Order: C-alpha cells, then structure tokens, then sequence
C-alpha cells in the first residue's frame, strides 16, 4: 500500500548505489584506485590514464 | 654540454641515470629542442681527453 | 664474430609482474617507521598507498 | 626461443639497481609501469625469463 512512497526511496537509493559501484570501475586506465596509478606510472604518461 | 653516445637519450625531459639526476636535470614542461652530435673528430684525443 | 648491427643478437630478459592487492613477498628496499593508533597519517602498507 | 627460462624469485628485498650498472645499453623500457616508481613497491611473485 505505502508503495508510491517507498518507490521514491529505493529511487534514491538505487542511484546512489550505483555511484560507489563506478567509482571501482576502470573507465578505460590500468587500475581503479587513483593512488595505485600514480605509484606505478610516470607524471609524462600517468596524467593520460 | 658534452657527454657519450649512450647518454644522450637522458636529456629528454624526464629520465633516469647519472647526468639526468645529478649532472643537468631538465623539468617535465621543457617546450624545445635538444641538438647533439658526434664530435669524436677534435673533442676525442690519444691517451683519454 | 663481425655481424652486420642489422642481424646482431641480443639479449633480453623480461620480468613480468603481479600488480595485485594480493599478499606480497617479493618488496623494494625501503625503510620502516612507527605505528599510530589514534591520528590520522598516510599510510603505504603493503603498497597500498 | 624455443625455450622458456622462467624462474620465479622468493621473498626477498630486490633492490632494482643492479640492473642499471648492466652491459651496455641497459634501457628499462616498459609497457605500463615506470623505472622511476618500479623499485618503490613490492610484487607478489615476480616471474623472470631469458
């Protein structure tokens, strides 16, 4: 019964879930977390992944 | 400056060794040109120059 | 004994790493420092930076 | 080329400064990492072959 209102919630919910899942998820670079490509990469080609 | 043969690949901006760490170090912004060329014709001499 | 530089031999050794957050043996020689319990400090445990 | 050398080193402390005083021409290429920052961490298991 008190769907249209927890709808609203899960909405907020769901899309925020969605934002801590991409942020561990390479968009194309060697790695997912930002201080492990800055350890193992030069500034000359680390600033290109 | 004078250096070797094999050193000349070390004034690109950004490189590891001996002249590029503690000789003449070039910073990773140097918007250039780098002009070398053999000159064993009169800075080579008998007995070590 | 006088090769052309064209069909010279070479030798090369490849050393092929596990970039991984496994649990690592094989560590860079580096120094070692004390540990806080209750202040916010960087950290580079195992590599992980 | 027709074999396969690999030897996997231990646990140990390798310092990658050996391999700079090498035979002539010992450049450090590589293809996703950097020399500058290759002797600042620590591998799993590295594996070597020639």
């Amino acid at each position: 019964a008190l769907g249209k209102l927890q709808d609203v919630v899960n909405h907020n919910a769901q899309a925020l879930n969605t934002l801590v899942k991409q942020l561990s998820s390479k968009f194309g670079a060697i790695s997912s977390v930002l201080n492990d490509i800055f350890s193992r990469l030069d500034p000359p080609e680390a600033e290109v992944q | 400056f004078v250096i070797r043969g094999d050193e000349v690949r070390q004034i690109a901006p950004g490189q590891t060794g001996n002249i590029a760490d503690y000789n003449y170090k070039l910073p990773d912004d140097f918007t250039g040109c780098v002009i070398a060329w053999n000159s064993n014709k009169l800075d080579s001499k008998v007995s070590g120059n | 004994p006088t090769y052309g530089v064209g069909h010279q031999p070479y030798r090369v050794v490849v050393l092929s790493f596990e970039l991984l957050h496994a649990p690592a043996t094989v560590c860079g020689p580096k120094k070692s420092t004390n540990l806080v319990k209750n202040k916010c400090v960087n950290f580079n445990f195992n590599g992980l930076k | 080329v027709y074999a396969w050398n690999r030897k996997r080193i231990s646990n140990c402390v390798a310092d990658y400064s050996v391999l700079y005083n090498l035979a002539p021409f010992f450049t450090f290429k590589c293809y996703g990492v950097s020399p500058t920052k290759l002797n600042d961490l620590c591998f799993t298991n590295v594996y070597a072959d020639s």
